[PDB]
């Protein structure tokens, strides 16, 4: 009711010039160029364009004007401390067939917040310290209207990681609600440089990388391999005991062709997580005074 | 999920005293200002993930109940689900203790707290749905996947000094007092400025002492996250026999 809704028809062919009609004003009214704007009613109007040089050529649009509910739009969950975190939102309305939206949305004032995991029982007005949350909402700059990413999009926020683990965000808008819950995380080795004699042999550490995908957990990786498609003459590379592995020295590493093993940690695709992480690091190999 | 049993408390007859909103929101601030320190204590749980034993500071010497929290995997708690068996367990019953409760099979327990000060691991399991239960409504068992179905938690169990000094009166003279046993959060007081000012820094273990003049000083000390042992509710109902 306060926040009027925007499209635009357009005509294709006939004289070049027209003449724009509503079949009811109270529900949409049009312009000159084919804009169309809602107005104080709900409900179905027709909106008709006729050619002015012999007005038997015409043709018709119908135009509805209706939501049941909302939902943030999927995005990635799992990302770095220091880094920002994209969140958007989407209306929906159970008259639509599934997959199906509306074709414009703005509604960009949501009530959107960060919710704090431990807040059960004190109805007290305490000013909390902001030190303990891993995740903070930014503020919308009062720059230049961006345009929206996609149409269908109601608001966008971005969220600050702060600290390491984990925030749930949460939205209303006239008592329609929707949360989510994401997490901040970085990827390292021990070694930098894994120089060897003839049949030498080293075990290598890791620490960091994306926790086996909560809900699924057979959906995770670990991955570990070396930058040539012949590795089984040159390297042995054995994985270990959780962050752990073992390269064995087996030929002389060609100094044309310096060898990197990549370690990959990660979540794989699901139904309930979209857009996983999944960083890796290379490390450099070499087999070769007193 | 293992929670703290927070009880209720008798439900007294509801007055409509406006009043107590004030002095509930004057709690609340302060609790949400001590919030930012109070993370390491037993009232701060934060949600476990499956197998993510958490380190929680707690006082000893006395008796705690807990409850075994159930959910499906979308996350809901049940509405009843009082057809469980479950399993109370510590790493140590000198240092951490479940008490003998009619209901040793509940989803309410309670444990005993040594004298001590130390680290002990509590945990609950679920063994499986009541076979006699099932039985009695003719239901067939379903067998449940009890390596999902633990919850465990690490407790680690927890003075002004000098407790006497003489000051020779002279304006460079002046006293530490430091606080041993407590949270490191802390807040002094003294009974007459005009005999000696305080000084001290937010999250000190100390306060220094500068003489204003002769007599007594007497300095004292609340502990931010952890409190102070004056409870005289209960001093009232025990002085009758004590």
């Amino acid at each position: 009711p306060n926040h009027r809704q925007y499209s635009m028809i357009r005509p294709i062919g006939g004289s070049g010039e027209y003449n724009w009609y509503t079949n009811n004003s109270a529900i949409v009214t049009v312009d000159p160029t084919g804009a169309i704007t809602s107005q104080t009613s709900s409900g179905q109007t027709e909106v008709i364009v006729v050619d002015k040089k012999n007005p038997h050529n015409r043709d018709k649009v119908l135009v509805i004007v209706l939501p049941d509910e909302i939902i943030i739009t999927p995005s990635q969950v799992e990302v770095q401390v220091g880094q920002t975190l994209k969140l958007s939102t989407q209306l929906l309305s159970k008259q639509l067939s599934k997959g199906v939206h509306f074709d414009s949305c703005n509604l960009d004032d949501l009530e959107w917040r960060v919710d704090d995991s431990n807040a059960n029982n004190d109805n007290n007005g305490g000013g909390g310290s902001n030190q303990e949350r891993s995740f903070s909402l930014l503020p919308l700059q009062k720059t230049n209207t961006p345009k929206k990413e996609q149409p269908d999009l109601c608001s966008t926020r971005e969220f600050l990681a702060i600290k390491e683990g984990s925030n749930v965000i949460s939205v209303s808008y006239m008592g329609m609600r929707a949360k989510i819950l994401i997490f901040a995380y970085p990827l390292k080795s021990d070694q930098s440089e894994i120089l060897l004699t003839l049949g030498s042999t080293l075990n290598v550490f890791f620490s960091g990388g994306p926790e086996p995908w909560h809900l699924e957990r057979k959906s995770h990786f670990q991955s570990i391999v070396s930058n040539l498609t012949n590795e089984q003459n040159v390297l042995s590379i054995v994985p270990g005991n959780g962050n752990s592995f073992r390269v064995t020295c087996l030929t002389h590493t060609n100094p044309s062709k310096p060898i990197g093993i990549e370690l990959t940690i990660g979540n794989k695709v699901t139904t309930t997580n979209p857009y996983p992480a999944s960083p890796s690091i290379t490390i450099p190999y070499s087999c070769r005074s007193i | 999920q293992l929670q703290v049993a927070n009880l209720p408390k008798d439900h007294q007859i509801q007055d409509s005293s406006h009043h107590q909103q004030i002095q509930q929101q004057e709690q609340q601030q302060q609790q949400q200002q001590q919030q930012s320190t109070c993370q390491d204590t037993i009232f701060s749980i934060k949600k476990q993930k499956q197998g993510e034993i958490g380190t929680y500071k707690i006082r000893n010497d006395r008796d705690i109940p807990f409850i075994a929290q159930v959910f499906d995997d979308n996350g809901k708690p049940f509405t009843n689900y009082s057809s469980l068996v479950f399993d109370w367990k510590s790493s140590d019953q000198t240092q951490a203790k479940w008490l003998r409760d009619y209901n040793q099979n509940d989803h309410l327990s309670t444990l005993s707290l040594s004298k001590e000060q130390g680290k002990v691991i509590i945990t609950v399991s679920i063994l499986g749905y009541d076979q006699e239960l099932l039985r009695q409504n003719k239901i067939r068992s379903s067998d449940l996947d009890t390596s999902k179905l633990v919850s465990s938690l690490e407790l680690h169990l927890l003075v002004l000094f000098p407790d006497y000094y003489t000051m020779y009166l002279n304006d460079k003279n002046h006293l530490k007092i430091e606080a041993i046993g407590g949270s490191k959060n802390f807040a002094f007081t003294s009974n007459n400025s005009k005999i000696a000012s305080l000084s001290y820094q937010p999250n000190s273990d100390f306060v220094t002492v500068i003489p204003n003049q002769q007599g007594y000083l007497k300095v004292e000390v609340r502990d931010i996250c952890l409190g102070s042992d004056n409870n005289k509710d209960q001093q009232q109902q025990y002085q009758q026999k004590q």
